[PDB]
């Protein structure tokens, strides 16, 4: 019929889309900043051990 | 830097090991030279048997 079950329509595509994202989207890339700044903490802290 | 750090504190150690063993050496060198001048000396002291 003619206008609100799209309230319906959209709601579920958007939901879909946010347990997609939260699942196969956000950790894979929040993960290699987290290795980096690992990457870059060891560099410093193995100069100051190297150095001791 | 770390594998570096590493090789120069290997040759640092044995540096020091080399040195020490030279300096020692040299202590036991002039040693024997102190107690082969005191022999000389105690012949030559033997003088007494003419001298008195």
């Amino acid at each position: 019929m003619n206008i609100n079950a799209t309230l319906i329509g959209q709601s579920v595509a958007f939901f879909i889309f946010v347990l997609f994202c939260m699942k196969f989207v956000w950790p894979p890339v929040i993960a290699a900043l987290q290795e980096r700044q690992k990457k870059i903490a060891d560099g410093l802290d193995a100069a100051n051990r190297a150095a001791r | 830097d770390l594998e570096l750090a590493h090789e120069k504190a290997g040759q640092q150690l044995r540096e020091a090991k080399a040195q020490a063993a030279e300096i020692v050496e040299q202590a036991k060198k002039r040693a024997n030279q102190i107690v082969d001048e005191a022999r000389d000396q105690a012949r030559t002291e033997g003088e007494r048997l003419k001298a008195q």
